[PDB]
């Protein structure tokens, strides 16, 4: 995450951070429930095995509520192509469950016709993960948000150099320098309505990070739900 | 504005337009309340909540 802000206790509790052999953050994930993780379907080619942690703020200390879970299954979307990026969605079932605790909860899944007449007009949603602070730097090791704007479907089409598919939306600023970056990927986007926040975007991808002209693009959850559903069961 | 484009319904979550009223539902985890607009958590860590 360029810019934005540090996640303070309890603040973004359904993220998680998907680690490879080595125990480093490659990438987000969103707690959905006690055994199902929602992350970028691209993410999985990026270890050759991996784990999912969650409870984790700060990747340095032990904060003490931290927890580490094994991937049972992988569901990946069977449609989703390194080419256009298209379909970047994967659940994950866990082995064990998740521990409900402070810095440990999930995510709401809202219903689609209501979620993208009601939560995907509102002004904005918020992003967050353990990624770069700075296109060139390295990964956070304090996990931070970022409130990002919808962005006008027409003028996001307009500013990307690539196909935006429906499966697909923008959202960010044109030139003010905060955006999600390298290691968000997977990562929640959610909005809020009344105190309670619904899952509503996956960290997808950006040409660049916080570039001027440019948006973060995130798998459009809403067009998936059916999915998500029949992948958990 | 009318119905659910009228302040969501009222509802604290999802807002449906049935006949021609307002009908509200919530997420799993949670209970629709006696007054058929309100969500209440069924447990410690409904989802959505920041953990404060
Ligand atoms: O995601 C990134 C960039 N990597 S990043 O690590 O800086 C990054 C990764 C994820 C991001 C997510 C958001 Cl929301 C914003 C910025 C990001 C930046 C570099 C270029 N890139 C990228 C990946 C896939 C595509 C495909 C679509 C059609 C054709 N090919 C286009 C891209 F530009
Ligand atoms: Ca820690
Ligand atoms: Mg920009």
């Amino acid at each position: 995450i360029v810019g934005g802000q540090e996640c303070k206790d309890g603040e973004c509790p359904w993220q998680a951070l998907l680690i490879n052999e080595e125990n480093e953050g490659f990438c987000g994930g969103t707690i959905l429930s006690e055994f199902y993780i929602l992350t970028a379907a691209h993410c999985l080619y990026q270890a050759k095995r991996f784990k999912v942690r969650v409870g984790d703020r700060n990747t340095e200390q032990e904060e003490g509520g931290e927890a580490v879970h094994e991937v049972e299954v992988v569901i990946k979307h069977n449609r989703f192509t390194k080419e256009t990026y298209d379909f970047d969605i994967a659940v994950l079932r866990l082995k064990t469950p998740i521990t409900f605790r402070m810095n440990v909860a999930p995510a709401c899944l809202p219903e689609r016709d209501w979620a993208e007449s009601t939560l995907m007009t509102q002004k904005t949603g918020i992003v967050s993960g353990f990624g770069r602070t700075h296109e060139k730097g390295r990964q956070s090791t304090r996990l931070k948000m970022l409130e990002v704007p919808y962005v006008d479907r027409n003028s996001c089409k307009l500013s990307s150099s690539f196909i935006i598919t429906q499966n697909m939306f923008c959202a960010g600023y044109d030139t003010k320098q905060e955006d999600a970056c390298q290691g968000d990927s997977g990562g929640p986007h959610v909005t809020r309505f009344k105190d309670t926040y619904f899952v509503t975007g996956i960290v997808s991808w950006g040409e660049g990070c916080a570039r001027k002209g440019k948006y973060g693009i995130y798998t459009k959850v809403t067009a998936f739900l059916k999915w998500i559903d029949r992948s958990m069961k | 504005r009318k119905l659910c484009s009228l302040d969501n319904g009222d509802c604290d979550q999802f807002c449906h337009e049935e006949q021609n009223s307002v009908v509200c539902s919530c997420a799993r985890g949670y209970t629709l309340a006696d007054n058929g607009k309100a969500c209440i958590p069924t447990g410690p860590y409904p989802c959505g909540k920041q953990t404060l």
